[PDB]
C-alpha cells in the first residue's frame, strides 16, 4: 500500500501547493497516482464538508502512526483562533487532532515553518509556526516561499524510500536541500569576488549580469538549493533574471530590513 | 424573508452547511435554506480565513510592497505584484519603458492561462465529471468522441484511452481513493455518458503534466514560478542579444515563444473544445441554473492596451453593465470616491460608521470577530452562522452602491456589449462567443445526435455553463495576445530598444513627500485593484480590493447580496445532503478564499 498523506491548510496563499505540481522529476501526477495516497487535500480533494471531515478520522484510525501529515500555513492564536475557521472550529485544533497519530510532520514553506508574510510586523491574527504549536512529533522544515518543486518532492521521496525523515540542521531543514548558500554556488560569484556589482536597475553592470549585492541580494545569508537546483526544471532562478534574493527561505526576512537594502556584516 | 435584487430570500427551509468547501484556494464555509422540493431559497457566504496584509503594509518601504501582497496569494500568482508596481507608479508618476510593459504583459496573460486551465481540469471538472463512470467507458466510442470534439487533438487512439484508463482502474481496486475518497460519483446530477467522462479524465491527466510547462515563461522573465519577482519602474531581467550572461537574450526569447506556441495548441484543442462539448450535454440536460448577479450588473476595470497608457485601446474593455442593459457601458474610475467602497455591516471588521463603504484610499483593516445573537453554536464551534450579523472575513465592495458579478464573464458580457457599440478592440472575443454560442446550439448536437438549441447570448451567458465557458474563451484569447506581444517585444529589442527599468525615481529623495495612487489588474478571477498612500517615503495606508471579495462578499448595509449568494439562488439539488451543485455553481466563479480576505 501507498503511504497515506494528509496535507492540511492553515493560513496560506497556497504557493507550496502550486510549486508541488510544478515538479518534473518525480511528476506530482506520478507521486499522487503511484507513491503517497493524497487521503485530504482541501485544493484537489473531490469530497467537501462533512465528507471531507469524514476522511480524517478514518484514515487515522486505520493508518495509525503510519501517515504523513503535511501542513501548508499556519495558526493564528489572535481572534480566539476564528482568522482560520474549519468546520466551524478553529485550525489549529484540526492541526492538534490530526498531528497526535502521524508517524512524521513535514512543514511545507516559510508559513509553516517560520510563520510566513502573516507573521510579519505587527502580526494582527498571531500566526504561530507549525513547531511551536506541535512539541511533541518529529517537525521537518522545508521552508522558502514557495520552496522549490525538487525539494518538495525529493523529501517526500527520500521519506518514501527510507520510511526515514532525512538528517537535518539545527533549524530542522534537510541537509540534502539546505547545507549551502545560495551564495556558495551563485554563477555570478566571480562578479562578486572581482568587486563587480550592479549599482541601478538596467545599468550597464545590469546587461552583463553583475553581481546583485549592491541591489540587496540576500544570497550571502540564505540557504537554498536555487543557485544548483534552480526553478522549473532548472529554468532559472531569482538572481539569473536579474533580482537578488530576497532571502525567503530564512526565518523572519519580511522583518530584515527593506529587500534592496545591501548587506553589511 | 426579504426580497433584493429580484431575489427572494428565505431562511425558513432546511438549513445545509457546507464547510470546508474544498476544490478553491483558501477557506470557506457556505451554507444554504432550501424549500420541501429542495430549491435554494438563501444562501450565505462565508470567508474563513484573514491574515491581515493591509495592516502588516502600514510603515515599509513602497519599493517592497509588490513582494509581500505578492504573497496574499501563490495560485493568482504575480497579479497583486502587478497591482502593486502599478500603484506606486501611479503615485510616484513613473512612467515604465516600452519592454517592461510588454513583459509584464506577457507574464500576466501567463498567468491566466495558467489559472483558468488548472482551475477548469483540477478545480472544476470533478463537478461535472464522474471519475467512477470513466471506468465503464468504451475506448473506441471515447476515441470516437474524441475525435468529434477536437480533430486536431493528436492524442486520440483507442489505445491511448483504455491505457489511461486501465491506470484509473487499478488506482480505485487498490482501495486508496486519494482525492477521489468520498466523492459523490453516481449521483443523477451527473449526465455525462462515460466516454466524455474518461475523455475529460485524461485530460485532466494531461494538463496536470503540461501546466508546470507553461510558467517557465515566469521563470524566465521572473525568476521563479510560483511567486515572480517584479520591479518599481520596469522589470529585473535585462535585456543583451549578444550576451549569454544577461536575464533575457533572443535563446530565452526563443524560449518563450516554444512554450507560448503549445499555450496555443492546448487552449484550441483540449481546453475550449472540451468546455464546448461538456457545456453543451450540461445545456441539453437542462442546467442552466447559476445566473447570479450576471444577468444584471458585471464590472471590470478594463484591461490590456495595445499602446500603453492609453485605456481606450484596451483589448479586453472594462466598465459598469447595471440591470441586464447591453446597449450601455458606463465608464468605471478607480479613482472616484463614490464609484468603488466597501462596507463592513456584515464583515468581521469595523468603521466608525458601518452604514457607509468607504473608497480604499479612506479604506480601513481593524478586525472585529463577533457573531450575532441567532449563531447555533459558539465562538470556537459554529454549527449555523448568523447572516443576520457579520458573518465573513470578507468586506462588501460595491460601485456606485450596486452589487456587481467580476470575472471572465462579466469581461466577456462588457466585450459584447463595447463590440455593439462600434468598439473594434473586442472584435476577436465576440467572435469567439458568437462561435462558442454556434457549436453549443447547432454544431456539437449535430455532431453528438442531439437536438438543435437556439439560446442566445444574453440567455446562455449568464448561467454557470456560461461563467466556466468565458474562463476558458479568455485563457485562449490571452494566449492569442501575448502571442502578439511577443513579437511586439522582439522587434522593439531589435530596433534597438533594450531597456527595462526606468530607475529615474527610485530613490526616495526623488519623491514627492505625499503621494497616492492605485494600480488595477484583469486578474484571472476579475477587478483588481491597489490603492496607496505615501508619507515621507513610507506606506501610510495600503488597501486591496479583490475579485474573490467582489464576488465572494457577505450583504452589505442595505442587505444586498453579492455574486456567491445570488448564483446558489433557486437551484435545485438532487440530494440535499450532497453539495453537488453548489460546489459546481461556487466553482465557476473560481473563488480565492486567501485572496478575498487578504
Ligand atoms: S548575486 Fe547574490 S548570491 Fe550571487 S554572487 Fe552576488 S551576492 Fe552572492
Ligand atoms: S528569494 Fe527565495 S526562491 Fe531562492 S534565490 Fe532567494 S531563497
Ligand atoms: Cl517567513
Ligand atoms: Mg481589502
Amino acid at each position: 500500500p501507498r503511504t497515506p498523506v494528509l496535507w492540511l491548510h492553515g493560513l496560506e496563499c497556497t504557493c507550496c501547493s502550486e510549486s508541488f505540481i510544478r515538479s518534473a522529476h518525480p511528476l506530482a501526477k506520478d507521486v499522487v497516482l503511484s507513491m503517497i495516497s493524497l487521503d485530504y487535500d482541501d485544493t484537489l480533494m473531490a469530497a467537501a464538508g462533512h465528507q471531507a471531515e469524514a476522511i480524517l478520522e478514518e484514515i487515522m484510525t486505520k493508518y495509525k502512526g503510519n501517515y504523513i501529515l503535511a501542513v501548508e500555513g499556519n495558526p493564528p492564536l489572535n481572534q480566539d483562533g476564528m482568522s482560520c475557521i474549519i468546520g466551524g472550529r478553529p485550525f489549529i485544533e484540526q492541526l492538534k487532532y490530526v498531528a497526535k497519530d502521524a508517524k512524521a510532520i513535514i512543514s511545507w514553506g516559510s508559513c509553516a515553518s517560520w510563520g510566513g508574510v502573516q507573521a510579519a510586523k505587527p502580526n494582527p491574527t498571531q500566526a504561530t509556526p507549525v513547531h511551536k504549536v506541535i512539541t511533541d512529533k518529529p517537525i521537518i522544515k522545508v521552508p522558502g516561499c514557495p520552496p522549490i518543486a525538487e525539494v518538495m518532492t525529493g523529501v517526500i521521496t527520500y521519506m518514501l524510500t527510507f520510511d526515514r525523515i532525512p538528517e537535518l540542521d539545527r533549524q530542522g531543514r534537510p541537509k540534502m536541500f539546505y547545507s549551502q548558500r545560495i551564495h556558495d554556488k551563485c554563477y555570478r560569484r566571480p562578479h562578486f569576488d572581482a568587486g563587480q556589482f550592479v549599482e541601478e536597475w538596467d545599468d550597464e553592470s545590469a546587461r552583463k549580469g553583475f553581481c546583485l549585492y549592491k541591489m540587496g541580494c540576500k544570497g550571502p545569508t540564505t540557504y537554498n538549493a536555487c543557485s544548483t537546483t534552480r526553478w522549473n526544471e532548472g529554468t532559472s532562478f531569482p538572481i539569473q533574471s536579474g533580482h537578488g534574493c530576497i532571502g525567503c527561505s530564512e526565518d523572519g526576512f519580511w522583518d530584515k530590513g527593506s529587500f534592496y537594502d545591501r548587506l553589511t556584516g | 424573508a426579504y426580497a433584493t435584487q429580484g431575489f427572494n430570500l428565505d431562511d425558513r427551509g432546511r438549513r445545509i452547511v457546507v464547510d470546508p468547501v474544498t476544490r478553491i484556494e483558501g477557506h470557506m464555509r457556505c451554507e444554504v435554506n432550501v424549500d420541501a422540493n429542495n430549491v435554494i431559497r438563501n444562501a450565505v457566504s462565508t470567508g474563513t480565513m484573514w491574515r491581515g496584509l493591509e495592516v502588516i503594509l502600514k510603515g515599509r518601504d513602497p519599493r517592497d510592497a509588490w513582494a509581500f501582497v505578492e504573497r496574499i496569494c501563490g495560485v493568482c500568482t504575480g497579479c497583486h505584484a502587478l497591482a502593486s508596481v502599478r500603484a506606486v507608479e501611479n503615485a510616484l508618476d513613473i512612467r515604465i519603458p516600452k519592454n517592461a510593459h510588454l513583459i509584464r504583459e506577457i507574464m500576466a496573460k501567463t498567468l491566466q492561462v495558467h489559472d483558468h486551465a488548472v482551475h477548469f481540469y483540477h478545480l472544476h471538472a470533478l463537478d461535472w465529471v464522474d471519475v467512477m463512470s470513466a471506468l465503464k467507458a468504451d475506448p473506441k466510442r471515447t476515441s470516437e468522441l474524441q475525435q468529434l470534439v477536437s480533430p486536431a487533438h493528436p492524442l486520440s487512439s483507442a489505445g491511448y484511452f483504455r491505457d489511461i484508463q486501465n491506470r484509473l482502474k487499478r488506482f480505485v481496486e487498490s482501495g486508496q481513493l486519494g482525492p477521489f475518497m468520498n466523492g459523490y460519483w453516481g449521483s443523477k446530477a451527473y449526465v455525462l455518458p462515460p466516454e466524455a467522462n474518461l475523455m475529460a479524465v485524461t485530460h485532466y491527466l494531461e494538463a496536470l503534466d503540461l501546466q508546470k510547462e507553461w510558467v517557465k515563461i515566469h521563470t524566465i522573465f521572473g525568476g521563479k514560478n510560483p511567486h515572480p519577482n517584479y520591479l518599481v519602474g520596469g522589470v529585473p531581467c535585462a535585456i543583451n542579444l549578444d550576451a549569454a550572461s544577461a536575464p533575457v537574450n533572443m535563446e530565452r526569447l526563443s524560449f518563450v515563444k516554444a512554450r507560448i506556441d503549445e499555450i496555443i495548441e492546448f487552449n484550441k484543442n483540449v481546453y475550449v473544445p472540451d468546455v464546448l462539448a461538456i457545456g453543451t450535454l450540461y445545456k441539453q440536460a437542462g442546467w442552466l441554473y447559476g445566473g447570479g448577479l450576471a444577468a444584471t450588473n458585471v464590472l471590470d476595470y478594463g484591461e490590456y492596451p495595445n499602446v500603453a497608457y492609453n485605456k481606450s485601446t484596451d483589448q479586453l474593455p472594462g466598465g459598469a453593465i447595471l440591470n441586464g442593459n447591453w446597449d450601455e457601458v458606463f465608464p468605471v474610475d478607480p479613482r472616484d470616491s463614490q464609484q468603488v467602497q466597501e462596507f463592513v455591516s456584515h464583515s468581521w471588521y469595523k468603521y466608525a460608521d458601518e452604514s457607509v463603504g468607504l473608497h480604499p484610499w479612506d479604506g480601513v483593516t481593524e478586525p472585529n470577530y463577533v457573531l450575532g445573537a441567532n449563531t447555533k453554536g459558539t465562538r470556537t464551534r459554529i454549527e449555523q452562522i448568523d447572516e443576520s450579523a457579520k458573518y465573513s472575513w470578507i468586506k462588501s465592495p460595491r460601485w456606485r452602491g450596486h452589487a456587481m458579478e467580476v470575472g471572465p464573464l462579466s469581461r466577456y458580457i462588457l466585450a459584447y456589449a463595447h463590440a455593439r457599440s462600434g468598439n473594434k478592440y473586442a472584435e476577436r472575443p465576440k467572435e469567439q462567443l458568437e462561435y462558442s454560442a454556434q457549436m453549443i446550439n447547432s454544431a456539437i448536437p449535430k455532431a453528438l445526435g442531439l437536438p438543435e438549441t437556439q439560446y442566445t447570448l444574453k440567455q446562455l451567458l449568464p448561467s454557470t455553463i456560461g461563467r466556466t465557458l468565458a474562463r476558458a474563451l479568455e485563457s485562449q484569447y490571452c494566449g492569442e495576445m501575448m502571442h502578439s506581444d511577443w513579437h511586439d517585444l522582439v522587434a522593439n529589442i531589435r530596433a534597438g530598444d533594450t531597456a527595462t527599468a526606468n530607475v529615474d525615481k527610485w530613490d526616495p529623495a526623488t519623491w514627492p513627500l505625499q503621494a497616492k495612487g492605485v494600480g488595477t489588474v484583469a486578474a484571472p478571477r476579475g477587478a483588481l485593484g491597489h490603492w496607496i498612500r505615501i508619507k515621507d517615503g513610507r506606506i501610510e495606508n495600503y488597501q486591496c480590493v479583490v475579485p474573490t471579495t467582489w464576488n465572494g462578499s457577505p450583504r452589505d448595509y442595505k442587505g444586498q447580496i453579492g455574486a456567491f449568494e445570488a448564483s446558489l439562488m433557486n437551484t435545485p439539488m438532487v440530494n440535499p445532503e450532497q453539495p453537488v451543485e453548489i460546489l459546481r455553481t461556487l466553482h465557476s466563479f473560481d473563488p480565492c478564499l486567501a485572496c478575498s480576505t487578504h
